[PDB]
DNA sequence: AATTCCCCCCCTTCGGTGCTTTGCACCGAAGGGGGGG
């Protein structure tokens, strides 16, 4: 294991956390130190990282979850064989993907030795009564982008045992979670995975066919007035660089006409040509939109009121690979953290890389409560957008 | 003694040698104690004398503690902190009297020479060098250099509280009926087991330090209330600050304007109402430290308000961890806030304030929200649970800023608080054009190299105005645009824009502004009922 | 003259960043102060 040359290690300093999650944290820390997997280090080391407890849906119990997300940026290019052995065409096709939890594989292999520094965490205190107990990993983190790596050799060694019996079902391994699809009933997609956890036991769902959306159709109207023309101009130009070539010429020289927003305007014959063809041009994806691994993914987010929100996962400005929205009216925060959710699962199974999020939210809103309504296992890198959008042109 | 505990190797930056500062000349009264200090210090082996083989020295000097009578000596390790290798400190925060529960026994105790009881590690010792200059002054000095934590090394406080929890672990552990609050080498102790039994636990406590190295002298171990802890007062069954006293000048300097803004946050934390604001922006423009600068009229009433409520004796209360926290809120005009955390009616476990004003445009209800925000954290940090909230503001309300703002925004379980200050919406920009009103299709551009524009409007009904402007930027000029619409306009109006920085300015319904031009917009957009803004591409 | 070190807080100031409509809004780090040891 090493560091990416020129670099250092994680510096983050620790937020302060809930009664229940620090009883629950300092409980599991005492009973991982007990086994060897964490060791109590002192103020010399000077790396640290964010920790919380992450309790998953339908568990009632706590997990330990580390922010490791400034430790996978520095840490070197990590090669699962020979970065990540899976591309599966097919987990984005299927019916099923099911999202399994590995979780206590990685508690088995130690780390490398001098690499140990970086993986230090500190757990705070109600009221600050004692400073805050230190801790290193000795075995493999959850939440580090190297640790699925070395595991890979012994995880890549326990599909063969099921995946040579059940061949056309592609497993796709992102962190600690499992990907795997199958296009079986509920019956049988349900009993099938039951045994691949029993095949887990003691040799230590999404559906991606229903994912397309991507649609700007403009609304429907008898009598248009001055405004709704406004309205659809405005609307037209800025789709004019999502999709090249969207005419709206004779669509705005019946604008020229400084009368109120209220006139009932009719529409001449080039503009109603106008307008009923530029329909079909947003029939169709813009030409050329490109998929190349080298560079990032960004996913905006945009609120739409009554529960119903909107993402753009594109690589370049104006270049959209997938556009879809989210529905379903009293917590925002926890819809918004759940639409990050499905949204970073989305990625995983289509390109396999996590985005980068630009949250319509105020950054101090997020870190109080963010970690509440949380139930995964990685964390997406974001960033905050200080600015209000246009009106609805995604709505 | 010095303790047996381990000592935290350290280390030096990667190709960094230790420093080579030179003494500075003391005076004679600095020296004297320093050489009492140093010579005692050497007979328990706190301090080794060096020879020619060392080449590093580095400053010392010496301060006087609270309790007089008794020197503190320092070092300004400024240069080999440069170069030392970077630590973790464990230390987040400050424990608060009002996370205290209520504990039938106290006692608290103070170690004796902390950093000086525990050792330093033995391969940085020849960078701790130094020099205590000659007496007088004719002699060539005595060279020293640290058997132990020096005072002024910034790895000292890591070091030491490291080395106290490991200490304490033992008797923690095989105690878990004792709270133990330790704030660097300050130990308070209480809990139940009446005190005739709570002395015996403290004596084991004491002898269980003793083994450690650490002693803890009976001048600075308290035994009966009031507990004086980490500038508090704490009593049986209520806590109190220190007491706190303003300096009563005339004349006040920038300096002193500090000190008592700080004094007075300080203060605002049990003492209900204090406000600063006015006190503050007295600094706005200061350059020099020593200027005097006059009282504006408004931080002297500011100042006659804050005296009179710190003159009243006021308490608080400590934690019950069977009843439920409430927070409520009031808003203290000019972006004010104050908050009193409290379980039961009229007895408040803290208090504080928020004014911080972030953006350069804000209303009352993102004010509001960002005063929640830091009320939430700050309840976590010091009882671990979120409180029930009280605000000033009718659910409605707040239910249609939510539902209408483009950004996500949530408040924890609150119940309104008919408060007199209510927090309300201004003004309402409608969704749709308004019939029966003129339409406005404002908007003008200035110039990038000369600095200069227009701007103005042209109306439906054939009207319109025009009026040149210097001195005023794109943006800036567009502004001017809407605020002139408002201006010749009636109550109903449908205002059309061509540029989107005005937009989200007024789509985010601010009621104050840090830019004039936003704020005379704002008391046009009040007066109107009905007002809809429309953008249109620039064409 | 002062000469130190870690932690939390508040208030003001300046430079970097992003989108750019190359001005303007956000944000973090650094100065002052309070408190603790
Ligand atoms: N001004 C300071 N500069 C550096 N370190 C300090 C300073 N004040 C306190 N400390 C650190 C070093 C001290 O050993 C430690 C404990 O504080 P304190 O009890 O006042 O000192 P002490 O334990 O050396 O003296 P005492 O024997 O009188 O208790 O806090
Ligand atoms: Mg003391
Ligand atoms: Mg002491």
């Amino acid at each position: 294991v090493k560091l990416k040359p020129g670099m250092d290690g994680p510096k983050v300093k620790q937020w302060p956390l809930t009664e229940e999650k620090i009883k629950a944290l300092v409980e599991i820390c005492t009973e991982m130190e007990k086994e060897g997997k964490i060791s109590k280090i002192g103020p010399e080391n000077p790396y640290n990282t964010p920790v919380f407890a992450i309790k998953k849906k339908d568990s009632t119990k706590w997990r330990k979850l580390v922010d490791f997300r400034e430790l996978n940026k520095r840490t070197q290019d990590f090669w699962e064989v020979q970065l990540g052995i899976p591309h599966p065409a097919g987990l984005k096709k299927k019916k099923s993907v099911t999202v399994l939890d590995v979780g206590d594989a990685y508690f088995s292999v130690p780390l490398d030795e001098d690499f140990r520094k970086y993986t230090a965490f500190t757990i705070p205190s109600i009221n600050n009564e004692t400073p805050g107990i230190r801790y290193q990993y000795n075995v493999l983190p959850q939440g580090w982008k190297g640790s699925p790596a070395i595991f890979q050799s012994s995880m890549t060694k326990i599909l063969e045992p099921f995946k040579k019996q059940n061949p056309d079902i592609v497993i796709y391994q992102y962190m600690d979670d499992l990907y795997v699809g199958s296009d079986l009933e509920i019956g049988q997609h349900r009993t099938k995975i039951e045994e691949l956890r029993q095949h887990l036991l003691r040799w230590g769902e999404l559906h991606p066919d229903k994912w397309t959306v991507q649609p700007i159709v403009l609304p429907e109207k008898d009598s248009w007035t001055v405004n709704d023309i406004q309205k659809l101009v405005g609307k037209l130009n800025w789709a004019s660089q999502i999709y090249p070539g969207i005419k709206v010429r004779q669509l705005c020289k019946l604008l020229r006409g400084t009368k109120a927003l209220t006139e009932v305007i009719p529409l001449t014959e080039e503009a109603e040509l106008e307008l009923a063809e530029n329909r079909e041009i947003l029939k169709e994806p813009v030409h050329g939109v490109y998929y190349d691994p080298s560079k990032d993914l960004i996913a905006e987010i945009q609120k739409q009121g009554q529960g119903q929100w909107t993402y753009q996962i594109y690589q370049e400005p104006f270049k959209n690979l997938k556009t879809g929205k989210y529905a379903r009216h009293t917590n925002d925060v926890k819809q918004l953290t759940e639409a990050v959710q499905k949204i970073t699962t989305e990625s995983i199974v289509i390109w396999g890389k996590t985005p980068k999020f630009k949250l319509p939210i105020q950054k101090e809103t997020w870190e109080t409560w963010w970690t509440e309504y949380w139930q995964a296992t990685w964390i997406p890198e974001w960033e905050f957008v200080n600015t209000p959008p246009l009106v609805k042109l995604w709505y | 003694p010095i303790s047996p505990i381990e000592t935290v190797p350290v280390k030096l930056k990667p190709g960094m040698d230790g420093p080579k500062v030179k003494q500075w000349p003391l005076t004679e009264e600095k020296i004297k104690a320093l050489v009492e200090i140093c010579t005692e210090m050497e007979k328990e082996g706190k301090i080794s004398k060096i020879g020619p083989e060392n080449p590093y020295n580095t400053p010392v000097f010496a301060i006087k503690k609270k309790d007089s009578t008794k020197w503190r000596k320092l070092v300004d390790f400024r240069e080999l902190n440069k170069r030392t290798q970077d630590f973790w400190e464990v230390q987040l925060g400050i424990p608060h009297p009002a996370g205290l529960k209520k504990k039938k026994s106290v006692t608290v105790l103070d170690v004796g020479d902390a950093y000086f009881s525990v050792p330093l590690d033995e391969d940085f010792r020849k960078y701790t060098a130094f020099t205590i200059p000659s007496i007088n002054n004719e002699t060539p000095g005595i060279r020293y250099q640290y058997n132990v934590l020096p005072q002024g090394w910034k790895g000292s406080p890591a070091i030491f509280q490291s080395s106290m929890t490991k200490i304490l672990e033992p008797f923690k552990k095989q105690n878990p009926d004792i709270v133990i609050y330790q704030y660097m080498d300050d130990l308070y102790v209480g809990s139940d087991l009446e005190i005739g039994q709570h002395r015996t636990k403290i004596e084991e406590l004491r002898q269980h330090l003793l083994r450690w190295g650490l002693t803890t002298p009976d001048k600075k171990h308290q035994k009966e209330p009031p507990f004086l802890w980490m500038g508090y007062e704490l009593h049986p069954d209520k806590w109190t600050v220190q007491p706190i006293v303003l300096p009563e000048k005339d004349s006040w300097t920038v300096n002193d304007i500090q000190k008592l803004v700080g004094k007075l946050n300080w203060a605002s934390q049990i003492y209900p109402g204090i406000k600063v604001r006015q006190l503050s922006k007295l600094l706005r423009g200061t350059k020099a430290l020593t200027e005097v600068i006059p009282l504006t009229e408004e931080a002297e009433l500011e100042l006659a308000e804050n005296r009179e409520i710190l003159k009243e004796p006021v308490h608080g209360v400590y934690y019950d961890p069977s009843k439920d926290l409430i927070a409520e809120i009031q808003k203290q005009g000019q972006g004010q806030w104050t908050y009193q955390i409290y379980q039961e009616p009229f007895k408040n476990l803290k208090t504080g304030k928020y004014a911080r004003m972030r953006g350069a445009h804000t209303n009352d209800v993102k004010q509001l929200t960002e005063a929640v925000q830091k009320i939430t954290t700050e309840s976590i940090v010091i009882w671990g649970k979120t409180p029930k909230f009280k605000l000033p503001i009718q659910k409605e309300t707040w239910e249609t800023w939510w539902t209408e703002y483009w950004q996500a925004t949530w408040i924890p379980e609150w119940e309104f608080v008919n408060t007199p200050p209510l927090v309300k919406l201004w003004y309402q920009l409608e969704k749709e054009p308004i019939v029966g009103a003129e339409t406005f299709y404002v908007d003008g551009a200035a110039n990038r190299e000369t600095k200069l524009g227009k701007a103005g409007y042209v109306t439906n009904k054939g009207r319109q105005k025009v009026v040149p402007l210097t001195n005023t930027t794109n943006q800036k000029t567009e502004l001017q645009a809407i605020y002139l619409a408002l201006q010749d306009s009636g109550l109903e109006v449908n205002i059309v824009t061509n540029s989107q920085y005005a937009l989200g300015i007024i789509q985010a319904q601010p009621d104050k502004s840090e830019s004039e031009l936003v704020n005379q917009i704002i008391e046009q957009l009040i007066k109107k009922e009905k007002v809809y803004l429309a953008w249109v591409p620039a064409h």
